[PDB]
RNA sequence: CCGAGGGUAGGGCCCGUGACUGGGGCGAAGUCGUAACAAGGUAGCUGUACCGGAAGGUGCGGCUGGAU
RNA sequence: GCUAAUCCCCCAUGUGGACCCGCCCCUUGGGGUGUGUCCAAAGGGCUUUGCCCGCUUCCGGAUGGGCCCGCGUCCCAUCAGCUAGUUGGUGGGGUAAUGGCCCACCAAGGCGACGACGGGUAGCCGGUCUGAGAGGAUGGCCGGCCACAGGGGCACUGAGACACGGGCCCCACUCCUACGGGAGGCAGCAGUUAGGAAUCUUCCGCAAUGGGCGCAAGCCUGACGGAGCGACGCCGCUUGGAGGAAGAAGCCCUUCGGGGUGUAAACUCCUGAACCCGGGACGAAACCCCCGACGAGGGGACUGACGGUACCGGGGUAAUAGCGCCGGCCAACUCCGUGCCAGCAGCCGCGGUAAUACGGAGGGCGCGAGCGUUACCCGGAUUCACUGGGCGUAAAGGGCGUGUAGGCGGCCUGGGGCGUCCCAUGUGAAAGACCACGGCUCAACCGUGGGGGAGCGUGGGAUACGCUCAGGCUAGACGG
């Protein structure tokens, strides 16, 4: 099937595009422990209906642009700004990891 | 370390330090001798060890041991070398293969003859 | 076209072909599309020939072309009996 | 190839007669009967305590020396036994036994395995009809081990066939004299042979 | 030092001539027709547009155009001509 | 407190090693289900839900061997050994085919499965796997 | 138009090499002394600081891994 | 300047197919339909009112591909910030096709400690090697994909190429020549040279398998099939076997009585590698021809590089042994010579006048057409520790707080079912590996069959623990 993933919209500052952050767990291949890793997908939103904070599902689709190969499938939940904070606070922290 | 610490930093596979760099991954390497002379070994030994300084096809110039009783090496002697240090002559890390190029086998070996490039006798 | 032929396995002076369906442009002993029987030209065992006949008729039915000396080993196994 | 030298020193070193000769093995002119001490300048010197290593080497060399087989060939069998189902010590002795030249010496056609080799090697032997001149043929159950027809009429093989008439032959074998043919019945239970070998010590030699 | 690969190059050169030649005209005409349809000039646009469409599908018969190119070329022609005429209209001939 | 389970098992080991008759661990309908394995398999006499200062606990009744002869008369343990496998630091899960044989059968591995808390034997029986809570012998 | 590359100019990283120079490892068959190990003949060690052919010394503060 | 065609074009013909608009199903550009418009072709051969090979347009199949997405894929953070076609959008261009692949305009975005950017190193996989396993190391031969064809750029032709033995241009190098000019690209098979410790015949054949063109005969095939060289590796085989002294000589030891080499030799008999002589393959039955119907089917014939080789028969000669080691680890001990010298050495260490440790010798141990050395990989190394280590004094607790990210988290109850667990099903190529059997006289090598797996897709299921949502609590924590 076409791969479907669920994630939070973290950017809407593009026109007709949202950045949807998808997260996943998996046991570490050697040390066993369940670990998380996340990844941003640029998702096509022709309708500019998805907004910051939306938890959504995106479906792998025929390529729209360089880097956009997913359309937003459908809304799941609205207003998870607490997630968007998680992401943003991390980016903001980066200003402290330099020299 | 915690399990987490290991997820974060991993364990570190530690490399080996080659003990015969001048070979440049070769089993043997050809050279010419610059200096052919004797060296005094360290405590608690005492001797006059026979040694060649050899300039290599691999760019490197090293001191190599000349094993056996007596040799025929002088300046310009073309020589093959093999790995293996001589513990008691620091800096010497390679051996001259007797019986190869301008390095004769030992005259009159009977025992252990292959390690000395001396042929089977009459 | 897609073809049915003999891929030489075995070894030196000891042939052992696999009657096989492969693309014509493959190499002889290359990845085949499907194995469908074997052939021992030296005839050195009770069954120096075998053929999935139900299959060899499919590939034929859908356009595979056999080699000469495969056509035969398909006749000899009566894939051609009408 | 195989050992091909002074064969008495072997027994002497092992401290045991290995029956590597045939006839002379049984006379009082046997080396081990005259000098049951190890070959060379030092055999009369008092032995010092053999190491664990020593011990297992000796046992292996002995088992190996019996069959006159090369060390590689010995090794390859032993491994073969370590992959093969069951008890390795057994199977190893079994597989060592199923060798042509041994079976031939077992079925009495010759006085020494050494002689039983040259017999196979000189094509004087057969299995299930066909001629076989490979001393290493792994013989299976059911196999008919004949003398060559053209070799049936020969002095050496005659004299040696005559010595077999009512001598009984291992539970895993049958011998039809006159008919000059014999049979490999089954692989030997360990008991069926009684060699001066703690074959356990052999497994232990190769596990280092 | 010789081959019939030479022959094979000899021919390529010649096919190339016929091809380039064919593609030029197709572009010349579509443009001609799109040009008309802008200032349309309804009947004339459509006239030339057919002459292109012919020439397109004709090249597609051989190696010059892959048939989907022809499809693609044709589609984009018609889309252009028509939508141009909608700033003025109305379609004088066929078609369609 | 970060591992209620380990805390329990440890409360036991600690007690069993100074030979207490019982010891109480803070109650949990999951901790219980594990004690319900520990007693059934005969590692403990059993447990009973009691109360300490108004607060729910499980009093766990410990079991040992005979007094012994020798200068150290202390009895053998019935729980010789008990230790977390899966932990909060590293969850440990097994498919059925990879459930361990503790101590050649003589000990068990309690496991939480979606058919409840089982032993290796029991798990293999219903043929399911799960988080490997711990090991006892 | 784009375009291999060529040319001009200025940057960045890396390697080789260099009068001379700084210590380092080793050798040991030497000179000077004896700093540490005993209360090691001024308890030791210490961060810093100033100083002295050299180990080192002294100040300030710290540790005991200090003998009596 | 002339002439032919399966060459080129025009018109005709429209089952169909292409395209715009409308409309129905469908739901990214899928299928259908109405109007308008547009598009086909080549004939050759027989036995000649009939068949064969072609040519055309459409639909489906099969096979081979393009593109796209999830996850996996080394070292340095003494590389921490990177990004202007940059990230998105609208329109167009291009292609078989999506796409910033390309372009114009517009917006100001995209990426980064889950490690961007930068540097270094490496073609990736099936596998291989080691290892109890986990793991480590590796990617040669064989199979799969990729990339490249003197260094670069480019497109043409075409179903397919931006094409190793096709084209264009620029560079570097070399060559040829009649000095005006012109030519090449072995990382195809051999072969030369350079480099190197080091890696092969300028062999034979299309007989076999396969490929290309042909109706076919057939032609081409350095693919391939074989032969040559090289202990490079593995496997197989030989240098004999039996008998033969209280036991020669020589040599070594010695308390001078003797001990060793040694049944070893001699010698006696038996066999019979090599060699000689004769025969001598399998690999090859199709294509074709005959009859039938050019099919099904039956029968005829040709053809073998290797090779007169393997192999079979007959005859027939006692017929190459070398290398390491013998202080301990480690199996194997004495004499002489030497005298901190000459020298050995993997680690510990040996040698300064009684050295089992140097050199020779006798003797001994281990392997044997091999034995040893050097190099490198895993192992021993639980010495990077997941399995499976540690931090008072051995190396190892941050000088102390505060706190971001993260990691982790009490008791009870429900919903969800992400982790987790079960079943089903697809995939998991072939070779290899493992078990069985079988063919080469064995083996190596090779064939047939069997057995599975992780992992990932799909359908269904479970709900204890972890998760998530929701509702309770007071033992943690905070407060009065
Ligand atoms: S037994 Fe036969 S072989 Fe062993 S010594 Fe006595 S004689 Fe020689
Ligand atoms: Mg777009
Ligand atoms: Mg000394
Ligand atoms: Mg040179
Ligand atoms: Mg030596
Ligand atoms: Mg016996
Ligand atoms: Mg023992
Ligand atoms: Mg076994
Ligand atoms: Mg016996
Ligand atoms: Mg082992
Ligand atoms: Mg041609
Ligand atoms: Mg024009
Ligand atoms: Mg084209
Ligand atoms: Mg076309
Ligand atoms: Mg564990
Ligand atoms: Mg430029
Ligand atoms: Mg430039
Ligand atoms: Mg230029
Ligand atoms: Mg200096
Ligand atoms: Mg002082
Ligand atoms: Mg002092
Ligand atoms: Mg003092
Ligand atoms: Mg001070
Ligand atoms: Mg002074
Ligand atoms: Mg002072
Ligand atoms: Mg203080
Ligand atoms: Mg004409
Ligand atoms: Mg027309
Ligand atoms: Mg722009
Ligand atoms: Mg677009
Ligand atoms: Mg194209
Ligand atoms: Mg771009
Ligand atoms: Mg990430
Ligand atoms: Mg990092
Ligand atoms: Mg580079
Ligand atoms: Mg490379
Ligand atoms: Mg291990
Ligand atoms: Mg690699
Ligand atoms: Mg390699
Ligand atoms: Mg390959
Ligand atoms: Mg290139
Ligand atoms: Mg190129
Ligand atoms: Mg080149
Ligand atoms: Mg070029
Ligand atoms: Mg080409
Ligand atoms: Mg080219
Ligand atoms: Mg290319
Ligand atoms: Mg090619
Ligand atoms: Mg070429
Ligand atoms: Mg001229
Ligand atoms: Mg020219
Ligand atoms: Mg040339
Ligand atoms: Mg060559
Ligand atoms: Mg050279
Ligand atoms: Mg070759
Ligand atoms: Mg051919
Ligand atoms: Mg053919
Ligand atoms: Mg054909
Ligand atoms: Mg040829
Ligand atoms: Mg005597
Ligand atoms: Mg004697
Ligand atoms: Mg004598
Ligand atoms: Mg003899
Ligand atoms: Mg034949
Ligand atoms: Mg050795
Ligand atoms: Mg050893
Ligand atoms: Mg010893
Ligand atoms: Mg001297
Ligand atoms: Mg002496
Ligand atoms: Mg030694
Ligand atoms: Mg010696
Ligand atoms: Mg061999
Ligand atoms: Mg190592
Ligand atoms: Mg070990
Ligand atoms: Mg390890
Ligand atoms: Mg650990
Ligand atoms: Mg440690
Ligand atoms: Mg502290
Ligand atoms: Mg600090
Ligand atoms: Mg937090
Ligand atoms: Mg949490
Ligand atoms: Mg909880
Ligand atoms: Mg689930
Ligand atoms: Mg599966
Ligand atoms: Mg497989
Ligand atoms: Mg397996
Ligand atoms: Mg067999
Ligand atoms: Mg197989
Ligand atoms: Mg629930
Ligand atoms: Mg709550
Ligand atoms: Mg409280």
């Amino acid at each position: 099937p076409k791969k479907v993933l669920t994630g939070v919209v973290v950017s809407d500052k593009m026109q007709k595009t949202v950045t949807v952050l998808v997260e996943r767990q998996f046991p570490h291949p050697l040390y066993g422990k369940v670990i998380k890793r996340s990844k941003k997908y640029l998702a096509h939103d022709p309708e500019e209906k998805y907004k910051l904070g939306d938890v959504v599902e995106i479906i792998e689709s025929r390529p729209i642009s360089k880097r956009k190969r997913f359309r937003v499938l459908r809304l799941v939940e609205s207003g998870r700004m607490d997630l968007v904070e998680k992401y943003l606070i991390r980016r903001q922290n980066y200003e402290s990891l330099s020299k | 370390p915690t399990i987490n610490q290991l997820v974060r930093k991993g364990r570190e596979k530690v490399r080996k330090k080659s003990k015969v760099p001048a070979l440049k991954g070769a089993p043997f390497r050809r050279g010419v001798c610059t200096v052919v002379r004797t060296v005094t070994p360290k405590k608690p030994n005492s001797a006059l060890r026979k040694v060649a300084k050899v300039r290599l096809t691999s760019g490197y110039e090293v001191t190599a041991y000349i094993p056996g009783e007596g040799h025929n090496l002088q300046e310009h002697s073309v020589v093959l070398i093999r790995g293996g240090r001589v513990k008691d002559l620091p800096g010497v890390r390679y051996h001259i293969v007797r019986g190869v190029y301008d390095a004769a086998g030992v005259k009159d070996r009977k025992k252990s003859r292959s390690k000395y490039g001396t042929k089977k006798p009459k | 076209m897609v073809k049915i032929r003999l891929a030489r396995f075995g070894s030196k002076h000891n042939p052992h072909y696999r009657i096989v369906v492969t693309d014509a442009r493959r190499k002889r002993d290359g990845k085949y599309i499907e194995k469908i029987g074997y052939y021992d030209p030296r005839k050195t065992t009770p069954d120096w020939l075998k053929v999935d006949v139900e299959r060899a008729r499919y590939w034929l039915s859908v356009g595979a072309q056999p080699t000469d000396t495969a056509r035969r080993l398909l006749r000899q196994a009566g894939v051609f009996r009408q | 190839g195989r050992y091909i030298g002074p064969v008495c020193r072997l027994c002497r070193r092992e401290g045991v007669k290995l029956y590597l000769k045939g006839e002379r093995c049984y006379s009082p002119k046997c080396a081990m009967e005259r000098r049951p001490y190890p070959p060379g300048q030092h055999g009369q010197k008092r032995a010092r305590r053999p190491s664990d290593y020593a011990v297992r080497l000796r046992e292996k060399q002995k088992l190996r020396r019996i069959y006159g087989i090369s060390e590689r060939q010995f090794r390859n069998l032993f491994e073969e036994a370590s992959k093969k189902k069951g008890v390795t010590g057994s199977v190893f002795l079994g597989l060592l036994e199923s060798r042509l030249d041994n079976v031939v010496y077992r079925l009495g056609f010759a006085v020494s395995r050494r002689q039983a080799r040259q017999l196979v090697r000189h094509g004087h032997i057969t299995v299930n009809g066909r001629r076989v001149d490979l001393p290493s043929y792994r013989v299976r159950p059911g196999d008919e081990i004949a003398v060559a027809e053209k070799s049936r009429n020969l002095e050496l093989i005659r004299q040696n066939l005559e010595a077999m008439k009512g001598r009984k032959v291992g539970p895993w074998l049958s011998l039809d004299v006159e008919g000059m043919k014999g049979k490999f019945l089954r692989l030997p239970d360990r008991e069926d042979l009684a060699l001066p070998v703690n074959e356990q010590l052999v497994i232990e030699f190769y596990s280092r | 030092r010789n081959l019939s690969a030479l022959k094979r190059h000899r021919q390529s050169l010649k096919r190339r001539l016929r091809n380039k030649a064919k593609k030029s005209a197709i572009k010349t005409l579509s443009k001609k027709a799109i040009q008309l349809a802008q200032e349309g000039k309804a009947e004339e646009a459509l006239k030339i547009m057919r002459k292109a469409e012919s020439l397109i599908d004709k090249a597609a018969k051989g190696s010059t155009l892959h048939k989907n190119a022809a499809a693609r070329r044709k589609s984009r022609l018609m889309r252009k001509v028509r939508q141009l005429l909608e700033a003025a209209g109305a379609p004088l001939i066929g078609g369609g | 407190l970060t591992d209620p389970i380990a805390d329990m098992l440890t409360r036991i080991r600690n007690a069993t090693r100074v030979y207490k008759e019982s010891t109480d661990v803070p109650a949990s309908r999951f901790k219980e289900e594990i004690l319900r394995i520990l007693a059934r398999e005969g590692f403990i006499k059993g447990y009973e839900r009691v109360d300490v200062d108004g607060k729910p606990y499980l009093r766990v009744y410990l079991k040992y061997g005979p007094r012994r002869q020798g200068p150290d008369p202390r009895p053998e343990q019935v729980i010789h050994h008990i230790r977390r496998i899966s932990k909060p630091g590293r969850r440990v899960y097994v498919g059925v085919k990879e459930i361990p044989r503790v101590r050649r059968g003589l000990g068990i591995a309690i496991l939480s499965t979606s058919k409840g808390v089982l032993t290796d034997r029991e798990a293999r029986k219903l043929g399911v796997g799960g988080e490997l809570i711990c090991e006892v012998w």
